């Protein structure tokens, strides 16, 4: 493989330890999630220009539909964790144990 | 001795005792999605190089 | 691992190939098809008793039904059951003779030829 | 009358009736088993002039 | 058919059958005081259903028949004997309380499932929201421990919080004394044992806690002895009511739909009376629970579900 | 053999459909016809076994034990039916119900052809007499009993569910008659020894071994009387039945594997056999007495010769008739008295002197007087171990004096001296515990009279 | 939630799974998990609350997870060669991401943490469905792969599922807890012998959900969620704890039962491969799980526990609403073990 | 109230003998008790014990013991007239019987 | 007796009863049929009659 696609899986790498790893903002994490589906686009482009698949052109745009339809999902379970608590910290979310 | 303690102590003792010290430890966790998930991303790097890197 | 997903010339869901139809069908009194239909009572008995009904005699009609619709799975359930079965007994068979070298057939011997040890009890 | 006595003490024909059927099934059960009937080399027997199976 | 999601789905809506005159009532009032003649009195004049007080038999006046069973079967405890012993050792006193609340709830979700299934009005007597009042007094007299107030506290706050409160509240004033000279005029020889400390706590209960919490949810109309007796002056005064301040006025299809599915299915009304919490006064025995329970599967209509008791007359029941 | 499988499927419907009140005469007249009519399988060959079908076979191990079972249901009825009087119709009902299953579960086990077909049904007998004894026991040890009773089988069971798939697996069949004919030597392997272990310690859990035999005194004492009897009369048999039809495929393993199974059934033996000295419970003394038979069985088992087998049959049949009797007439005494220490009703033979006399009968057969069938049983074991080994008669020696002191201890204790003063509930016997004593009694002297139809298919 | 609304996202769910279950291309199977993923987000938090949403917040987090990695393995399955198509998966290193990501869905151990808490924190509507319906689909891929497949690592993650399912389960007094340890170890099961058989993940799968169908509706029909609430239902309706008694005895595995029989199937499929001590581990500790289903049993139907005096009130009432399947679920659920031979109409 | 729970008092046993002079323990019922050992004593004593125990006395002799004795009558017979041993080591013929042709 | 409707009234509900029965004769005659053909055809394809 070339260098950008090192590249592009070490970001990949680099967001999902990113979300992984929670600190207290609930956002922040939803950010780390929106940046894998960027990567995930990125490297899909790549591959499918690269390769001329003609009719894979229009699978990263399929991508970003769905990513737009889980940052949505996201961003409505956080507005009520926020009216629940008037915080997005994840440390709240404690009410249910193993 | 043998009846009522020893063999009582050895087989069902034991075992009743190892099992519900394994069950303690098992099933306290606070339920805070930060430790587990970083438990999540142990259990995906080890993956990756003990049973991944040989195939 | 799937032994019979991928064999050729099977039709994805049709639950009964054609090939099927010449294998004798189970009969009417089969013991599994008993045991169907007392499986389907039970339902029946159970269903009386949950509702707080007799239970042997809160509804005829519903134990009928239950009964009925119990033993008209199970025929074709057995059905393609044996046909199952069929398909693997015949695939086994072709398989050894299309296969000569890995299936011989060796010298017979008797047991006056064979030298077994003995292990004395005492 | 008999209609409260049988009403009654119908319960006492199960058991009785589940022996004959055992039994019938029992004898359907060895039927199925008669590939080697006068054949074994310790049994084997000519046919008498008039019966047709040596046991059923 | 019975009322589900399929009846909501297709056709049937509560929002239209609500005419002005839905208006659930409640006639509050101390111990011996004409309040049940007034909410007989408004019911008739509004053309509303009226709704006697739940007593320790109101459950058994709508299931089988209408009759009432025996006191063991049913309530397990006595209104004679709270006055006769209300400090009595065998928990009584808060036996009849949390049982006469759960009667309540159940008489409530009785007169809303009527009223959001055909728009007509109700009269209740007194309600989940008034019942606390004898349980204060009884505490404030020491009849119960301070543990049955807690228990009476969780079940209260887990059951009444799932219904909509009464779009007004009357209330009868009447002064102690009276009521203690027309308790002595009514000649029942269990009721002149109430002392008049008793009283005295039902009534700072109702006037100072339960009239000022009704007061923010509805507008209450309080009447004075002398000016109870005029009914049609009462109900005038009723039908000239802005009530536009509190949760009924916010009330949508979904949330009637959600409504009337728990008022009817009165097992879900009534599931968490039944709190696994071992008060003595209330906790019963596995071998007395079983007995009790052997005896009440002997009723004579009892046995099986209501369309299946051949032993009361019931026919085709191997075709049903 | 469906001519006694289908009667007792019929029980089921015949006691559900019964009046009320007559459950009881119903279950007892069939089941004693059920008994009559398995009464025919001890006419057996001399050379194979009798082979009803692909699924069923009578041997002769097994035709004894069958007759035991369904003259057991009976019993296990009348003694039932005192203690539960003041119980509803449908768990009476109900009682009767895990009975019948029970039984239908026994005879199925001891004459399934297949190995796996018997392991599913010796582990189908555990749910009736688990709800038995978790249901109706009086005291609260029951839930911890049934636990007990539970754990210890399955974890011995379920490795031999591995072994037997594993032996399919390999041989190609588990029919016993094929298992049988075709039968090879076991090498000197791991592999192999574990095999043996196996396929051994789940019949070992069953008899049971010593040290591994805890849950038996729990099981045994907490259970309600027909869970008593029929766990110790039938239930622990299924080990030794196992056990004896396993060890065809074990050869040549068995010669240095049953070593440690050998010290310790003679010398737990000894030391049941002294703790039934020291006793204050009396169903916990009959339960240790199970335990040192057992033993003896285990014993005749491991050695693996012709007269060790026909002791291990004749003393099981034995055993199980004796300790079924003496759980009884412990139960007796309980229901009079309303306690199960030794001590506390005492002189019982000046009060109940019929009842003395039955206690007097039960307590010679245990310790095996001549010539009961529990003498031929563990005379023909001794012959076998003294020819194993002349050195074990010490230990079996030593084990029959205990035996005689403690069977005596009992009955001195229990029957002789002189009564509490305080007690006075204790009412005369009735018909019913008269009768129950007597059909215990009767059979093992008229078994006595022909002792081949007991001795095993080695006889 | 209006019914027309709670139908369409139902039918939404259903329809993610069944995209996943008839498509050949990997792009339409990752869509029918994120269409699953979003319906199924809303029926969790159809009954508003607190603990609801936090059960739906971590029910989210963890699948979009799980869907990243399978979307990267996917593309880098691509990357090293230009196939679409569910097959073999001719990458290594996207066959490991692909494992672990199926097994984060399907909550296998190590992450099995999310299972617990989800179904405490919702309804026992909602648990129903999320231990049911859900493991579909990822046991559906899994057995499309099942060649390509790593045995040592599903068989790791199987083996620490059986022994965690037991070991938590043992410690709770919450049913929802309990069903879902249960569950857990029961996936184990399933997942051991994929590698070898996935006609015995597809009966274990099948006898599975009907014992959970029966145990699910048993508690929805008597309204208890913690023991002590269940320790009542005796003095309400009788037979429904005993049907509940014996449900619980097949879950065990206990013979005759039908419980037994997936087990049993898969032990032998193992020992037709050489394979002898993962099975005997594997029963040694479905133990555990036997264990807490008996104290369950003593605590509700073999044992009486002390009443309230408001129970008097219920006794005069019927249940409403009624589920007709129940009887079929609890038959096939105990009584099913002799018509074992008919597994060969699944193959 | 110094209690824990509300339960009924144990109560005491019944005396079978109390309603019943002469009440053979099996049912509170008299006829019913009466008939529960009738049908006891008829079935096990009567038929199952003594009947049972004459057709298992006269059981036909399927082990063979009379055929194997008759046997080994002519056996012995046949055998000590012509000379020959009365019992052989070997029970099968070694001319069937082929060894492995090297022992060293 | 009852103090409400009991909607299930003491004649049986007709249009379900008439139902199920219907279900349960069309079942049974359907698997008749089934049966007979199935066994007709084996014959005809093994040529045994
Ligand atoms: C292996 C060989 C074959 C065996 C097959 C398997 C076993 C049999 C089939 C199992 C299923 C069939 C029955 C299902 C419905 C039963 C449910 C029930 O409640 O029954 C009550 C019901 C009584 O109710 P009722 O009469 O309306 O009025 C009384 C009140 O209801 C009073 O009721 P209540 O509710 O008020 O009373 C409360 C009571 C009520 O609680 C119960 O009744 C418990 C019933 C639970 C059903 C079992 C669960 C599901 C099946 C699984 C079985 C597994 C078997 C494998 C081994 C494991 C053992 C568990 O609860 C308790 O008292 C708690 C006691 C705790 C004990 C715990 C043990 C429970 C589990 C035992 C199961 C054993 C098998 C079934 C036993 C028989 C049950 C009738 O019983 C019956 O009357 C029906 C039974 C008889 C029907 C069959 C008769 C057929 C017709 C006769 C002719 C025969 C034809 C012959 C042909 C030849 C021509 C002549
Ligand atoms: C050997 C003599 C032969 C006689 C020929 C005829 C024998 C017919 C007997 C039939 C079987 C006996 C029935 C058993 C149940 C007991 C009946 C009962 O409940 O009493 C109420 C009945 C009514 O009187 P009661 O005023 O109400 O008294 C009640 C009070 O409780 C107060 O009652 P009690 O103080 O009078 O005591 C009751 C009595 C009854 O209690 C028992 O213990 C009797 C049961 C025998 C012991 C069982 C375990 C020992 C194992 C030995 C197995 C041998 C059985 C052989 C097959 C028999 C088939 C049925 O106990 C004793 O008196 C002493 C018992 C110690 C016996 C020592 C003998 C050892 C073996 C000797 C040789 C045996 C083989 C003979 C051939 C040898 C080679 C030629 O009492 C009597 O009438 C007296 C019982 C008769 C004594 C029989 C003792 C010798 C018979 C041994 C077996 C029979 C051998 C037959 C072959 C022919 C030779
Ligand atoms: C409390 C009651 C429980 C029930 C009792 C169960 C009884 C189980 C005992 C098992 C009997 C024998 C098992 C193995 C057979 C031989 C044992 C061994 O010690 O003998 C020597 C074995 O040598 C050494 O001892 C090696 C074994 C050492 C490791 C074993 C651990 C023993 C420690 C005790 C642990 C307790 C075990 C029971 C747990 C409760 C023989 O030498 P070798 O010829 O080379 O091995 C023979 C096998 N070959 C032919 C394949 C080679
Ligand atoms: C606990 C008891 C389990 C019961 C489970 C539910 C029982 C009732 C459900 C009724 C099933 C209806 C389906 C039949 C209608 C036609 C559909 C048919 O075309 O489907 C075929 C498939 O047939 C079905 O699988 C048969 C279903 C029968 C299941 C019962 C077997 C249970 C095991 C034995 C337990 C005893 C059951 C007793 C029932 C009362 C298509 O085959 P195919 O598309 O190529 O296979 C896809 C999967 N592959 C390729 C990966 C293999
Ligand atoms: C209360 C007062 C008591 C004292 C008074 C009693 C008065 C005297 C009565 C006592 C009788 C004395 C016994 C003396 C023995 C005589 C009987 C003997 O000769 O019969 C034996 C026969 O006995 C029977 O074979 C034994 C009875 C079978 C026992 C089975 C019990 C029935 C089933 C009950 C339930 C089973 C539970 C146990 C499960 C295994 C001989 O056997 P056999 O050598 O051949 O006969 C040769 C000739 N044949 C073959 C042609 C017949
Ligand atoms: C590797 C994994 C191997 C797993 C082996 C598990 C064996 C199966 C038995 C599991 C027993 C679990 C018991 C337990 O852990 O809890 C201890 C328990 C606590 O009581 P609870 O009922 O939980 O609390 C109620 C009041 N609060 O203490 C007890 O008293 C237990 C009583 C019954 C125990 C019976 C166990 C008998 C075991 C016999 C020997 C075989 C054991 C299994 C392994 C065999 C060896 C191969
Ligand atoms: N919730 C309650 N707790 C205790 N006692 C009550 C309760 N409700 C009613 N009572 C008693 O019922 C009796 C009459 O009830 P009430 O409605 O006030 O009089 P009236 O019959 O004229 O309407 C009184 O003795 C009153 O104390």
């Amino acid at each position: 493989m070339p260098l950008v696609y090192m590249n592009i899986i070490m970001a990949f790498a680099i967001a999902l330890a990113g979300l992984l790893m929670y600190r207290s903002h609930l956002m922040s994490s939803l950010l780390c999630l929106e940046g894998m589906m960027l990567s995930l686009f990125i490297m899909s482009t790549l591959i499918i220009l690269n390769t001329h698949f003609t009719l894979a052109n229009m699978m990263p745009i399929i991508l970003l539909v769905f990513a737009a339809c889980e940052a949505a999902l996201g961003l409505s379970l956080l507005v009520m964790v926020s009216n629940t608590y008037g915080t997005d910290y994840v440390q709240n979310l404690n009410l249910l144990q193993c | 001795l043998l009846d009522l303690i020893w063999l009582e102590t050895i087989l069902p003792k034991t075992t009743s005792f190892i099992q519900m010290k394994m069950s303690i430890m098992v099933s306290n966790q606070k339920g805070l999605i930060k430790l587990y998930f970083l438990s999540f991303l142990i259990t995906i790097m080890i993956s990756m190089t003990l049973f991944n890197y040989h195939e | 691992m799937t032994m019979m997903s991928g064999r050729p010339g099977r039709v994805p869901l049709q639950f009964l190939p054609n090939e099927a139809r010449s294998l004798p069908p189970p009969k009417l009194t089969d013991p599994r098809l008993v045991y169907m239909g007392f499986l389907g009572y039970c339902s029946g008995l159970i269903d009386n008793a949950i509702r707080r009904r007799p239970v042997v005699s809160a509804g005829l009609h519903r134990q009928l039904l239950y009964v009925t619709s119990f033993v008209f799975f199970g025929y074709y359930l057995l059905k393609r059951q044996d046909y199952m079965y069929a398909l693997r007994d015949h695939d086994m068979f072709a398989y050894v003779k299309s296969h000569p070298e890995d299936f011989p057939e060796k010298d017979k011997k008797t047991y006056g030829e064979i030298l077994e040890e003995f292990h004395p009890v005492r | 009358n008999v209609l409260q006595i049988v009403r009654d003490h119908w319960v006492h024909i199960l058991v009785p009736v589940g022996f004959v059927f055992g039994c019938y099934l029992d004898r359907r059960s060895d039927e199925k088993l008669t590939a080697f009937r006068n054949k074994s080399l310790l049994f084997k027997r000519e046919l008498r002039p008039n019966e047709e199976v040596t046991w059923k | 058919l019975q009322y589900g999601p399929l009846a909501f789905v297709l056709g049937e809506r509560t929002t239209r059958k609500l005419t002005e005159t839905s208006k659930v009532i409640t006639v509050d009032g101390n111990i011996c005081s004409g309040k049940g003649r007034l909410a007989r009195e408004i019911a008739e004049k509004l053309g509303l259903r009226h709704f006697p007080e739940a007593g320790i038999h109101y459950a058994d006046s709508t299931t089988g028949d209408g009759k009432p069973l025996d006191v063991q079967l049913s309530g397990n405890c006595s209104l004679e004997k709270f006055y006769d012993d209300p400090k009595s050792n065998d928990g009584n006193s808060y036996r009849l309380q949390s049982w006469l609340y759960a009667s309540r709830l159940l008489q409530y979700a009785d007169a809303l499932e009527h009223l959001l299934s055909t728009g007509q009005g109700v009269v209740l007597e007194r309600s989940i929201y008034s019942d606390f009042v004898f349980l204060e007094a009884m505490y404030r007299q020491g009849f119960i421990r301070k543990q049955c107030v807690e228990h009476y506290n969780e079940v209260k706050k887990v059951t009444a919080c799932e219904y909509l409160p009464p779009h007004v509240v009357v209330y009868v004033d009447v002064p102690v004394p009276e009521i203690q000279s027309r308790i002595q005029k009514k000649g029942n020889p269990h009721e002149m044992k109430i002392t008049a400390a008793y009283l005295q706590d039902i009534e700072n209960a109702y006037k100072k806690t339960f009239l000022p919490e009704m007061s923010e949810k509805c507008e209450v109309l309080q009447y004075s002895a002398r000016e109870a007796e005029d009914a049609e002056k009462v109900v005038e005064d009723i039908e000239y009511l802005k009530c536009d301040k509190g949760p009924w006025p916010d009330q949508d299809d979904r949330t009637f739909h959600r409504l009337r599915m728990l008022v009817q299915n009165k097992l879900e009304v009534l599931n968490y009376t039944t709190i696994p919490v071992y008060l003595p006064e209330i906790t019963i025995g596995a071998h007395q629970s079983d007995r009790v329970f052997q005896k009440f599967t002997e009723l004579p209509g009892r046995k099986y579900s209501p369309g299946y008791n051949e032993d009361v007359g019931d026919k085709w029941i191997w075709l049903k | 053999m469906l001519k006694i499988i289908i009667p007792t499927t019929m029980l089921l419907p015949m006691t559900w459909m019964s009046k009320h009140n007559m459950i009881w005469i119903n279950a007892t007249v069939h089941s004693l016809l059920i008994s009559l009519i398995s009464l025919s399988l001890l006419n057996q060959l001399g050379e194979n076994s009798l082979n009803f079908s692909l699924t069923f076979f009578s041997d002769s191990l097994s035709a004894p034990l069958l007759v035991l079972t369904t003259w057991l249901l009976p019993l296990m009825l009348m003694a039932s039916q005192s203690h539960l009087s003041k119980e509803t119709t449908t768990r009476k009902k109900l009682y009767i119900t895990m009975l019948i299953l029970l039984q239908l579960f026994l005879i199925m086990t001891f004459t399934a052809t297949e190995l796996i077909l018997f392991y599913i049904l010796f582990e189908a007998t555990l749910v009736p007499t688990l709800i038995i004894i978790t249901r109706w026991g009086n005291q609260t040890e029951r839930l911890n009993a049934g636990l007990y009773f539970l754990f210890y089988t399955l974890a011995g069971s379920l490795p031999l569910l591995v072994a037997l798939v594993y032996i399919q697996n390999t041989t190609g069949s588990l029919n016993f008659l094929i298992i049988h004919y075709w039968s090879h030597p076991l090498s000197n392997s791991w592999s192999n020894i574990f095999m043996w272990l196996a396929c051994i310690m789940a019949f070992m859990v069953k008899m049971p071994l010593y040290g591994l035999h805890l849950w038996l005194p729990k099981a045994h004492v907490e259970a309600p009387i027909a869970g008593s009897m029929v766990l110790a009369a039938v239930l622990l048999k299924l080990g030794g039945y196992g056990m004896m039809r396993i060890t065809t495929i074990l050869n040549p393993l068995t010669n240095y594997m049953a070593y440690p199974f050998l010290m310790l059934s003679m010398w737990g033996m000894i030391m049941t056999s002294s703790i039934c000295l020291r006793q204050t419970d009396l169903k916990s003394l009959i339960a240790y007495s199970s335990v040192s038979h057992m033993a003896l069985v285990i014993v005749a088992i491991m050695i693996q010769t012709p007269w060790s087998f026909m002791g291990a049959t004749a003393l099981m049949i034995a055993h199980g008739l004796t300790s079924s009797m003496l759980f009884c007439l412990a139960n007796t005494n309980y229901e009079r008295v309303h306690s199960r220490t030794m001590i506390l009703a005492r002189g019982l033979q000046t009060l109940l002197p019929l009842m003395a006399t039955w206690w007097l009968v039960a307590s010679l057969t245990n310790l095996a007087l001549p010539p009961s069938i529990n003498l031929i049983g563990e005379l023909f074991i001794i012959t076998a171990s003294f020819s194993w080994s002349n050195i074990t008669i010490i230990l079996m020696g030593m084990n029959m004096m205990i035996t005689a002191l403690y069977s005596l201890y009992m009955l001195i204790t229990t029957q002789r001296g002189k009564y509490t003063h305080h007690i006075n509930n204790i009412k005369p016997s009735f018909t019913r515990e008269n009768a129950l004593m007597a059909l215990h009694i009767l059979p093992l002297l008229l078994l006595t009279l022909n002792p081949k139809m007991i001795l095993g298919p080695l006889y | 939630m209006n019914p027309i609304i709670y139908t369409t996202l139902i039918m939404t769910v259903m329809s993610g799974t069944m995209l996943v279950m008839i498509s050949s291309h990997w792009l339409l199977i990752w869509i029918g998990f994120e269409m699953n993923l979003l319906a199924m987000i809303p029926v969790l938090m159809k009954n508003f609350n607190p603990r609801a949403t936090e059960a739906a917040t971590k029910y989210f987090l963890t699948q979009a997870t799980a869907s990243m990695m399978l979307m990267m393995a996917i593309i880098i399955n691509l990357l090293y060669s230009g196939q679409w198509t569910i097959t073999k998966m001719f990458n290594p290193v996207a066959m490991t991401m692909m494992t672990m990501a199926l097994a984060m869905k399907l909550g296998l151990s190590p992450f099995h943490f999310w299972v617990p808490e989800v179904t405490q924190g919702i309804s026992l509507q909602a648990g129903l469905l999320l231990l049911t319906w859900q493991k579909l689909a990822p046991l559906s891929v899994l057995c499309q792969i099942s060649q390509s497949i790593n045995p040592n690592l599903m068989l790791t993650m199987a083996m620490l599922s059986i022994l965690i399912g037991g070991w938590g389960g043992l410690n709770q007094t919450q049913l929802r807890k309990i069903m879902a340890y249960s569950s857990i170890a029961h996936m184990g099961w399933m997942t051991a012998v994929l590698p070898y058989n996935t006609t015995m993940t597809i009966l274990n799968l099948l006898i599975y959900i009907t014992m959970t169908l029966a145990m699910f509706m048993l508690l929805i029909h008597s309204s208890a969620t913690t023991t002590l609430s269940l320790s009542h239902t005796w003095n309400k309706m009788p037979v429904i704890t005993s049907l509940m008694m014996v449900t619980l005895l097949s879950m065990g595995g206990l013979p005759p039962l039908s419980g037994f029989m997936p087990k049993w199937m898969i032990i032998q499929e193992m020992t037709k491969n050489e394979s002898i001590i993962m099975p005997t581990l594997m029963a040694m500790t479905a133990l555990l799980n036997l264990y807490f289903y008996m104290r369950l049993a003593y605590s509700s139907s073999l044992t009486m526990f002390p009443s309230t005096n408001n129970m008097k009130m219920k006794w005069q009432f019927e249940h409403t609403k009624q589920m007709k399947l129940l009887p079929t679920m609890i038959v096939l659920s105990t009584l099913v073990l002799p018509m074992t031979p008919a597994l060969s109409s699944l193959n | 109230p110094t209690i824990r729970l509300q339960e009924d008092p144990d109560p005491e046993d019944e005396n079978l003998y109390e309603k019943n002079p002469d009440s053979h323990g099996y049912d509170k019922d008299p006829i019913v008790d009466l008939w529960n050992m009738r049908v006891v004593f008829f079935f096990g004593f009567s038929i199952v014990l003594v009947l049972g125990s004459t057709f298992v006395a006269y059981l036909p002799d399927y082990r063979m013991q009379e055929w194997a004795r008759r046997e080994a009558e002519r056996l012995v017979k046949y055998r000590e007239a012509n000379g020959l041993p009365l019992m052989e080591s070997n029970c099968f013929d070694p001319n069937k019987i082929q060894l492995p042709e090297d022992e060293d | 007796k009852f103090y409400i409707r009991e909607p299930p009234h003491g004649s049986p509900d007709w249009l379900k009863v008439g139902l199920t029965l219907g279900t349960s004769v069309f079942l049974w005659i359907y698997l008749i049929k089934q049966h007979k053909e199935d066994v007709l055809e084996y014959k005809r394809r093994n040529g045994l009659e």
